[PDB]
This record gives C-alpha cells, structure tokens and sequence, in this order.
RNA sequence: GCAGUCAAGCGUUCAUAGCGACAUUGCUUUUUGAUUCUUCGAUGUCGGCUCUUCCUAUCAUACCGAAGCAGAAUUCGGUAAGCGUUGGAUUGUUCACCCACUAAUAGGGAACGUGAGCUGGGUUUAGACCGUCGUGAGACAGGUUAGUUUUACCCUACUGAU
C-alpha cells in the first residue's frame, strides 16, 4: 500500500523481514537491497516489519554502483518467493526474492525488469506494470 | 451569489456572539456572565471576531 | 427574601375555556385542544371572574416566585396556540449548492428530507411531531413554513430541522450557508 | 517539574487569537537535597528481557468549542485512558543522540514493580596491567582484563480438578 499505490492488495504471507537481502531485479546497476523498513506496518514489541509481494520498502544498495549507496531509497517487491496463498486456491512461490528501484511517486528509476514479476505486484502499482517483463 | 439579505440573518446566529475566553464557549451577545460552571460564570467575555 | 404572596392574572378569551384540575392544565378551543401536566413546579390557581384565573405562591424564596411567572408565561403562550396558532417562518441560506428539503412518508413518519446540503451525499431526516404541519411559502423561493396548534412541539421540531444542517470541520463565520429561523408569527394572519 | 491570578508591553493598527515582563498564590513526591524514625543475630544493591494492573498533568483515535480558522495544514482549550504508544545502530547503561515506519511513537506509580522469574554487561572482595600521589606498605567517582550467584516436598493468593 501506501501513497501513490491506488486499489488494494488482498494480504498475503509476510516473508521478507527488515533485514533480508533481495537481488535487483531492474537495470538500475544495482546487485541487492537491504530492506530496512516496511510501509504501513504495525506497532507489536519485537516484531520485524515486514514485507511481501507488490509491497514498496526502502532498502540501501549495500554492494552496487558507486553512488547508489550510504542512501536510503524506496523500492517495489516484485518476487516472495515464499508460499502464499490467492483466492483463486493456489500456494504458489518463486525461485528467488526480486525488488526494483522506485521514487515514492511509485515510478521506476530502471528501464527494464528481468525475470517474472508477479502480478499481485503488476496490478497494485501501474508503473511496474509498464516496464514489468513475464507477468506470473 | 451573496444575497446579503440573509446573510445578516445567518450571521444572526453564528457570529453576532460572545465568547468567554477562560472555557471558549458561544454567549450570546448581551450576556454579562457564563453560563458554564467550569469557567465560574466569569465576569470577561470577549466579542467573537469577526472575518478578515 | 421568603416572599409572603406573589400573583399572576391570566386572562382567558371568550373563545376558549381552559380546565383545571389539580395541577393538571387542559385549554379547548377552536383550534384544537392541549394539555399540560405542571406537578414539577408546586404552584396554586384560583378562579375567580371566569375569563380571569390567578395563581398563587405562598412562602415562596426567590428561586421558586422565579417559577411563578413561568407558569403563567407557558399557559399563555400556549392559550394563543389554541386561540391563535402559531407559524415558524425558516429561510434557506447557501453559497453555491442549493439545498432540497422535502417532506417524505416512510411508514407513517413524516420525515422531512433534506438533499444537497453543502453537497453532502448522506441524507438528513427530522420527524414531524404531532399536531404540527409543514407547508410552502407562497411565490418566495427557498421557504418553508412550520404550521402547529403547540408552542413547545413546533419551536423544537424548529430548532430540530435548524441542528440538522451544521457544518463539520470548517470556518463557521465564512461558510453561512444551512437553515434558520426567519419570522417567529401565528397562524391568524390578521394577529 | 506542574498550574493560576494581576498586568506594562509584543502581536501592522488590539491586553489577553497566541504570547507576555516586574511581582505574587499554590500543586506534585517519578529529580536532587536535608532529616535520621524502622532495619547492621543480616527484608539480596544498577540495568536489560518477560508480564499484570493502576493514575493522568491526552501523544494518536471519539465528539465539540476559539483563532490574526477563506480551503489544506496548524495552534489553544473541554468530557474523556475505552483503546493504541514501535523496529534498529552506539553505550552496561538510567539518560542521551541519530536511522525508519506509523494515527502516535505521552509522562508515570506499584519496596526508584518484577533475581527461591532470568542475565551478570556495570558498580563491589580476592589475581593482574598503566597514569598520578607516597621513601615505603599502599591510595585514587581514575582507565582495562578474569572473576562459584543456592532451597519450595509448607500456608495463603492465583490457575485447573474432585
């Protein structure tokens, strides 16, 4: 959810913890993101924070391009790859987890998106979408 | 459209009052105390402002 | 001060006759017929002349002969509700959304509808109580009439329909629009 | 630490929208003091984790009032604790300063709640090193490293059962 993420995502299984280390998915030069904190999270006495698909997090670049590091910067999940559960009675997961870089605005930094995006992600935010490759 | 014709009489009853300032609440306009008993029914009450 | 006697002389049309029982206060008249129970205030009447009834207080303070001429207001004023009838004049005020107030029977309710006010979309219903009619002014746009035998039941179905449309959250002096008390009339044109 | 009253003035023009000098009246026992009354045939001394309840001087949520409240944002106040007040880097840390989310990251009490609940990171025996002092043995809120923490098979209280 969040600013800018218009519609609503039906919930899903959290399995990306403030902590995690998620490969880059977008050709931002980027290699990988370290989560640090969830939007729209909750208030309970030791509990990470944590994220799912088509969430949007900011996570530092802690092995990357030069200058896309020692900053905080918003990112957009577009792989779990932890079991979770849709309406329609699927448990499905991918391979591997996958973010993309992403201004609070919502649109992308990257020009291109490797890899399957799941659309729990595609329809949540349009810009994703947009320059998103294999849907699901 | 304005219609001040009415507008005296709308503002008859939203700003041609009096407010007490210790508890802030609406007095009428020759009130000489409060009416509350959490300000004391004071004895100063200041004219609402009017606008701009 | 302990008041040793205070008085108050009503004065009856030879229209109507009011009835006295107790402290249980009845008037009947062409309009129609009302009556009030006044056990709460402990006040005496007396008959004396017909058209003349006066009460009376008898080692009162200065609280209780406060209560004294109340007595005699509120059987006044409701003597010229049954005589006279009286008639609540409200205008409508707004600056750019017009404001539709109907009158609307939902199982026997008599729910007066008001539409568009200040654009809200919820819609805002206020009872008709009874012995009170609402009506139309005539070639005046925007004006409605309250119509009633009562002094109390139409003043507070009055100030009912006028807190109904408030405005939630925003500049009172600036925004004027809502619904208010205009002319405070009978219904006897003539008086 | 908190709350008033008066009131010169600030507030473009205006004492109280919001502030408010010079003085002055009280509240609080979560600061720190002073006293030394209980306890030196001895009531286990800091902090952190876990957990329950209570109080409000309400941080957010509910309903309202006032503005130098046109909207938005904000600021001041009233009934109100019913409900919610976080995750991390540093430090033993109380405290404090930052990163970030969030509607918000409010203050507190209960033997400075809680060791026969836990840990022993610190202060606090004994080993040892450095600096200052001493002729010396040794002294320092100094700095640093290593330093066994025991019992409920009782009564009540509570949780379940006959």
């Amino acid at each position: 959810s969040g600013n800018g993420a218009q519609g609503t995502k039906f919930r899903i299984s959290l399995g990306l913890p403030v902590g995690a280390i998620m490969n880059c998915a977008d050709n931002s030069g980027a290699r990988n993101l370290y989560i640090i904190a969830v939007k729209g999270s909750g208030s309970r006495l030791n509990r990470l924070p944590a994220a799912s698909l088509g969430d949007m997090v900011m996570a530092t670049v802690k092995k990357g391009k030069p200058e896309l590091r020692k900053k905080v910067m918003p990112a957009i999940v577009v792989r779990q790859a932890k079991s979770w559960r849709r309406r329609d009675g699927v448990f499905l997961y991918f391979e591997d987890n996958a973010g993309v870089i992403a201004n609070p605005k919502g649109e992308m930094k990257g020009s291109a998106i490797t890899g399957p995006v799941g659309k729990e992600c595609a329809d949540l935010w349009p810009r994703v979408a947009s320059n998103s490759g294999v849907v699901v | 459209i304005i219609e001040p014709s009415l507008k005296a009489l709308a503002s008859k009853y939203n700003c041609d009052k009096s407010v007490c300032r210790k508890c802030y609440a609406r007095l009428p306009p020759r009130a000489t105390n409060c009416r509350k008993r959490k300000c004391g029914h004071t004895n100063q009450l200041r004219p609402k402002k009017k606008l701009k | 001060m302990k008041y040793i006697q205070t008085e108050q002389q009503i004065e009856v049309p030879e229209g109507v006759t009011v009835s006295i029982k107790s402290r249980i206060v009845k008037v009947v008249g062409p309009r129609g017929t009302l009556t009030k129970n006044l056990k709460h205030i402990d006040v005496t009447f007396t008959k004396v002349n017909n058209q003349l009834i006066k009460v009376a207080v008898h080692n009162g303070g200065r609280k209780h002969v406060a209560a004294l001429r109340t007595v005699k207001s509120l059987v006044d004023n409701m003597i010229t509700g049954v005589t006279k009838g009286y008639k609540y004049k409200m205008r409508y005020v707004y600056a750019h959304f017009p404001i539709n107030v109907n009158i609307v029977e939902k199982d026997g309710a008599k729910f007066i509808e008001v539409r568009n006010f200040l654009g809200d979309k919820k819609i805002r219903n206020v009872p008709v109580r009874d012995g009170v009619t609402i009506e139309f002014s005539t070639n005046v746009k925007d004006e409605i009439v309250l119509s009633g035998n009562s002094v109390e039941d139409v003043s507070q179905n009055a100030a009912d329909l006028q807190q109904i449309c408030r405005v939630r959250n925003k500049d009172i002096r600036k925004f004027l629009d809502g619904i208010y008390v205009s002319h405070k009339g009978f219904i006897t044109e003539d008086l």
